[PDB]
């Protein structure tokens, strides 16, 4: 049984260490996904169609 | 999450009736081959029975055939095991071990501990 | 057209028929390469290649003759001739091989696998072809064919062509066949063995037997009555070249139906949608 | 440069070309086995018996000028929902169950949910099963004995007898042979219930007796790409 | 009184206060800003490269940092060393065990990892001066299948193994640096954030831990799956993954949200997930489903921007280059169609 103490030992120090973290609003999580997103669509050539000049795959 | 509540159990008299609850929240119930398995003092985790994503494909273990009864409740989100004529070596920790892969009729839920998609465990033991 | 239009028509749909399936199942080979990376699709592939080319090269000329009365190309005949030995020849022998490559696959699948190399499965189509083309070019290049330009083969080389042609490979085609159906019933009692033994038969017994009367039976039922007036009309009751030419037709329909009845396998019917 | 670098690249990748077609051959010619068992159900037996072969992971034997690749896997977790899948492209899944473990445990019936999740698998459904019905010498004894019955973890048993096809072995109790044939057919009853045909059990007693246990596989593994060379003909 | 039962109940209010506090956060989703920027449409890439090499079951692959050579694991013992550029193979290393899941190139082209039910990671030297690949380091300390694995440098890399623990490994010694313990099931895929400061691993208890490679200590969890997560990707910005499993669907999880904030579901599909990649800017996830086809699906717009054709098995392995320029997809047919 010791060893299944162990176990939810191990688990409850992993919700411990889990819950005292910075949950930032998941608004402002996509909000800086979207934005990291629209950023980076400027070279992204699966994006965008990418023409067969600067692409050494087409 | 997946997690997986039996709620029922305890110590009944041999022969009697008895019936499980296992609370399946945190998936698509109705799109996993539920299954029951159970670990007796001493002995391995040992499958019990099985129902299909719908209900169609029934089947128990030799130790329960006949005695046991798998009802799985797809509206509910609830799977069930109505143990009757019960046994005095039935004495076990029924577990609500489910498939991993859905809209599939395989699965290894029958292995040794540490299972993920497995409930926590209803000792269901009885007298003699 | 009136009374010809008929046989016209008939004539007309074999040959795009025969040049649809031939082109699918080179489509299907060429464009995919899950029935091209397989040693077994490789005779496949070389029997609707003889197909293609007895459908572009063989049929719209004796079609376009028996629709018109005359024949075009009057100065082609020989080479014309040429071409349908040939191409029947080499239709025969790709379906030979087939046969004798399932026989390998069936028999000994061990030795199948370890000597049956995509060189050895070249090697098998190379043979066929140059069979086909020492049984077609090189009498027609010395003018074995010959004892308004019909292909009247004379009869010291038609009974020496057609027995090396068609009777050699049928005769080999049948015992490899029969030989698969031996080892397959064979393995379907020990699936009765099996199967019927866990619920305690002829059902897919007659699978067998019903798939083989028609990668058999079919090629059999097609080209042995072309064959066996082969062989009588050079020797001559026999019957004229008029009726002569159905049977002839009957021949090369089995060309047409090869695409659906060896191309007919799952892994070739999934292309066959996408194509 | 411009053909400095790129034709020495392409003269390489015609060198591992060359190579890798020099290895189809060898791995067109060994099959790959997946040798797996419910856990101490005499898998080290047969891997003993095996060409008598970085410990218990895979062991190599050729039969007939045929090598295989038996791949044990006593060495892994108990979890078995994904690395059998790599076994997808395995020619066999040779299944060692210990025939006499229908107690000590209930180990067939964990066998045959074994069996069934290799049998109904998603990737394992084209690979057929060479069923090893091991510790069937413990099995000579274990019915008559009354330690380990049938019908306490199996009650189709009394609905159950000797089958007419049965090879039964001379010498044996026929309660032996009803017992032994019933887990035949028990794992052959979950078997033949898929009705796919790209796949069948193939059913032997071992460890009954002390011959060639690979000579068995040779013959089975030489009917499975038998029937699979028949399913690709739909010959079966 | 009752230990066990203690801190199963403690475990208990400790997960629901973990959903309440991630509920709290989650007043919107990412479904909810769609209205404020412009789909990408449906986008049928196309094969441009097939690299037909390998002989058995291709299981794993992975891009190189010069986006040009890519490596690709198989069942068959060898680990081809492509050029997407020129179709060509630059090396064909001969692996110890045949059976291999694990596939990862170095971030400067020199080493190679490999591995699979041998539970040992073997690491190869591509830039070596011995001529032909040889084994550079043989990582042997893990007890399940390696299912996947990715490299740091040239120095440590970490390992996601099926014995339910990843590992931080050592090139130069071979000993594992720090074990990430705290996986209930076999993990099964890996994935390195661009800082390479952090990483998260899905396993197969439909929680993709996300774990700290300087620390060795589990950062978050992540359990909005349902079933095995097979695959799984750091989304480029670093704070994001999304996560392939076997319930058919993809989840966009946030490191700064710790919890879903996208779900990639269709119920046209029903097949597992062992294969996702982002593109370079995030907006693509280049999801490899079970039914033969990869789902381009829209990390934005909750909806696959075109299926993928050509692969007529199931696809376990997926890589989006560095740069985004392609991105290279090996199934069960031994086959690596790169799509642009
Ligand atoms: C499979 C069999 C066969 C069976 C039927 C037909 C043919 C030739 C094609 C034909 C036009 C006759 O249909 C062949 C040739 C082929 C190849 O020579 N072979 C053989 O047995 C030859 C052979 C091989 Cl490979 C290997 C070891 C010994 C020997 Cl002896
Ligand atoms: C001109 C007359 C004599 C007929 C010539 C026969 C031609 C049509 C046949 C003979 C050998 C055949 C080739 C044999 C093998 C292969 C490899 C296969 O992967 C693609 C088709 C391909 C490349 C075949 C194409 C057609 C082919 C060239
Ligand atoms: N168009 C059939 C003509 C033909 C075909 C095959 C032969 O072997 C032959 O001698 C004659």
């Amino acid at each position: 049984n010791t060893a299944s103490i162990a176990q939810a030992r191990k688990l409850v120090e992993q919700l411990k260490m889990e819950a005292n973290i910075d949950r930032i609003k998941v608004s402002k999580a996509a909000a800086d996904l979207m934005a990291y997103c629209e950023a980076h669509a400027k070279e992204d050539p699966l994006l965008t169609p990418v023409p067969a000049s600067e692409n050494p795959f087409r | 999450q997946v997690q997986l509540q039996e709620s029922g159990g305890g110590l009944v008299q041999p022969g009697g009736s008895l019936r499980l609850s296992c609370a399946a929240s945190g998936f698509t119930f109705s799109n996993y081959k539920m299954n029951w398995v159970r670990q007796a003092p001493g002995k391995g985790l040992e499958w019990v029975s099985d129902i299909s994503q719908s209900g169609a494909s029934i089947s128990y273990t030799g130790s329960v055939k006949g005695r046991f009864t798998i009802s799985r409740d797809n509206a509910k989100n609830t799977l069930y095991l109505q143990m009757n004529s019960l046994k005095p070596e039935d004495t076990a920790v029924y577990y609500c071990a489910r498939c991993p892969a859905p809209f599939t009729r395989d699965c290894f839920d029958v292995t040794s501990t540490t299972y993920a998609y497995r409930g926590q465990g209803t000792q269901v033991t009885v007298s003699s | 057209f009136s009374v010809r239009i008929l046989t016209a028509c008939f004539l007309s749909l074999l040959i795009l028929s025969t040049l649809l399936g031939n082109t699918l199942v080179c489509a299907a080979v060429i464009r995919f390469r899950h029935l091209r990376s397989k040693v077994t699709n490789f005779f496949v592939i070389s029997l609707a290649v003889s197909d293609l080319l007895v459908a572009v090269l063989v049929m719209p000329w004796k079609a376009v003759a028996e629709i018109a009365g005359f024949w075009p190309f009057g100065s082609f005949c020989n080479i014309w001739v040429a071409f349908d030995i040939m191409c029947s020849t080499a239709s025969i022998l790709n379906l030979c091989v087939i046969s004798v490559d399932r026989y390998w696959a069936i028999s000994s699948p061990f030795r199948y696998e370890r000597k049956m190399t995509p060189k050895a499965a070249f090697i098998l189509i190379s043979v066929a072809w140059t069979l086909s083309v020492l049984i077609s070019f090189i009498p027609v290049q010395l003018s074995w064919h010959k004892a308004n330009c019909d292909s009247s083969l004379s009869r010291t080389y038609a009974i020496s062509s057609s027995v090396i042609s068609f009777y050699i490979p049928v005769a080999i085609m049948i015992v490899t066949y029969t030989r698969i159906y031996r080892i397959a019933q064979k393995q379907i009692r020990r699936i009765a063995a099996l199967e019927r033994a866990a619920v305690h038969s002829f059902k897919r017994e007659t699978k067998v037997l019903k798939t083989l009367s028609v990668i058999m039976g079919v090629f059999v039922c097609c080209w042995l009555p072309f064959f066996i007036l082969n062989c009588i009309l050079p020797f001559c009751f026999c019957i004229d070249s008029n009726t002569f030419d159905v049977f002839v037709w009957f021949g090369w329909a089995n060309s047409s139906l090869n695409p659906i009845i060896y191309a007919f396998n799952a892994d070739f019917r999934k292309a066959f949608s996408t194509l | 440069d411009q053909r400095n670098e790129e034709k020495a690249q392409r003269e390489a990748n015609k060198k591992i070309e060359k190579q890798l077609q020099k290895d189809k051959q060898v791995y067109r010619a060994t099959h790959r086995l997946l040798l797996l068992g419910a856990g101490e159900s005499g898998k080290s037996t047969i891997v003993k018996q095996m060409r008598i072969l970085t410990g218990i992971f895979e062991t190599k034997f050729q039969v007939d000028k045929v090598n295989f690749h038996m791949f044990d896997v006593g060495a892994q977790r108990d979890e078995r929902r994904k690395w059998i899948q790599c076994f997808n492209d395995v020619t066999a899944i040779i299944f060692v169950v210990a025939s006499s473990s229908y107690n000590m445990t209930n180990r067939l019936q964990e066998a045959l949910n074994l069996f069934k999740s290799i049998w109904n698998n998603r990737w394992l459904r084209t690979i057929s099963v060479i069923l090893f019905l091991n510790k069937q010498d413990l099995l000579a004894e274990k019915v008559l004995a009354g330690k380990s019955k049938i019908e306490d973890y199996f009650p189709e048993f009394a609905r159950y007898t000797t089958p007419e096809d049965a090879t039964p072995e001379p010498g044996e109790d026929p309660r032996v042979t009803r017992a032994k044939y019933f887990i035949r057919d028990e794992f052959l009853r979950i078997s033949t219930a898929s009705g796919d045909g790209r796949h069948y059990c193939y059913p032997h007693f071992t460890c009954s007796v002390d011959t060639e246990n690979i000579r068995r596989v040779f013959n089975d593994c030489r009917d499975i790409i038998q029937r699979m060379h028949l399913r690709q003909y739909e010959l079966l | 009184g009752s230990e066990l039962d203690q801190l199963r109940q403690e475990a208990e209010q400790l997960k629901n206060q973990i959903r309440d506090a991630r509920k709290a956060c989650a007043d919107a989703t990412l479904s909810q800003i769609t209205n404020n920027i412009d789909p990408v449409g449906r986008i049928q890439m196309r094969t441009r490269r097939t690299l037909r090499g390998h002989l058995a079951k291709i299981y794993a692959m992975h891009w190189g940092t010069d986006s040009r050579l890519l490596v690709s694991a198989s069942q068959d013992g060898k680990l081809i060393i492509w050029d997407s550029y020129t179709t060509n193979k630059v090396h064909a290393i001969p692996l110890r065990s045949s059976w291999v899941m694990t596939c990862a190139y170095a971030p400067s082209g020199n080493y190679v990892a490999c591995g699979g039910l041998d539970n040992i990671c073997s690491i190869y030297n591509l830039k070596t001066r011995e001529g032909n690949v040889r084994v550079s380091r043989e990582l042997a300390g893990h007890t399940g299948y390696l299912s996947c694995c990715r490299f740091l440098d040239d120095n440590q890399i970490v390992t996601s193994s099926g014995d339910t623990t990843c590992a931080l490994w050592d090139i130069e010694t071979g000993q594992q640096t720090t074990t990430f313990t705290g996986h209930t099931g076999d993990v099964m895929s890996l994935s390195l954030a661009p800082d390479t400061r952090l990483f998260v691993s899905g396993a197969c208890d439909a929680s993709a831990k996300l774990w700290d490679v300087r620390e060795g200590m589990c950062r978050q969890t992540f359990t909005g799956h349902e079933s095995d997560i097979n695959a799984i990707c750091f989304f480029p910005n670093g704070n994001a993954f999304a996560t392939g499993s076997d319930d058919a669907t993809c989840r966009l999880f946030d490191l700064r949200a710790d919890q879903e904030l996208m779900t990639y579901s269709h119920d046209n599909i029903i097949c597992g997930i062992t294969s996702v990649s982002f593109s370079k800017s995030g907006r693509l996830l280049l999801a490899g489903y079970d039914d033969f086809n990869c789902n381009v699906w829209d990390a934005l717009k909750a909806d696959r921007a075109g299926v993928l054709a050509g692969h007529d098995n199931r696809v376990s392995c997926l890589g989006v280059t560095d740069d985004g320029m392609a991105v290279a997809t090996g199934s069960w047919d031994s086959f690596l169609k790169i799509w642009n």
